[PDB]
Order: structure tokens, then C-alpha cells, then sequence
């Protein structure tokens, strides 16, 4: 190949998030519940190769 | 002082070369410990930018 070899950098990366405070009159619960999923992987290599 | 037109108020002032009394208060200057300087070399410098 033409390419070999290559060099990769990174500089300080920022992170962007958004805090929305809410209105005084409407109150928000002391304790509250969110739906949360949780993903896992399982790999198993096999032989022999097919071609 | 109360000589002219609307009378004024009297005050006297001592010349600079002599007070010789006034109330002389010792004044301890204090500022927080640890003043330090950093040199932050720019992440992601370019030819048209500095960050």
C-alpha cells in the first residue's frame, strides 16, 4: 500500500451539556425514576476459516 | 470666616512640615499565601487560530 505509516493526534476536547433550571411555582419531586437499559456483549471465535 | 456675605465655616490645617500629632496607626498588610504563575501552552495552535 501507498499509506504505511500514519500518526494521529488529539487536542483537549470540550464537552457540551445543557442545564435547564425550572420555574419556582411548579415543584419537582424529591425522588424520581428513569428507565435505564444496560447492554452486554459475548463473542466466540470459531474455526476453520471459510473461503 | 463669618466676615463675608453668607458666613462660612472655619477649619484649620497643619502645614506639611509639622503635625506633629495626629493618631498614627500601624497597618499590617496581608494577602493570601501562595501566589504562583503557570505557562499554559496552547492546545490546537494553527496558522489562522490560537486556542
Amino acid at each position: 500500500s501507498t499509506i504505511g505509516s500514519m500518526n494521529i493526534s488529539f487536542q483537549q476536547p470540550s464537552m457540551y451539556l445543557g442545564f435547564v433550571t425550572p420555574r419556582l411555582n411548579i415543584p419537582i419531586p424529591p425522588r424520581i425514576t428513569y428507565p435505564y437499559f444496560k447492554l452486554s456483549r459475548y463473542t466466540t471465535q470459531f474455526q476453520n476459516t471459510l473461503a | 470666616m463669618s466676615n463675608s456675605a453668607i458666613p462660612l465655616n472655619v477649619v484649620a490645617v497643619q502645614e506639611p512640615r509639622l503635625e506633629l500629632n495626629n493618631e498614627r496607626t500601624w497597618v499590617v498588610v496581608k494577602g493570601g499565601q501562595q501566589v504562583t504563575y503557570y505557562p499554559f501552552p496552547s492546545t490546537s495552535f494553527s496558522s489562522n487560530q490560537f486556542n
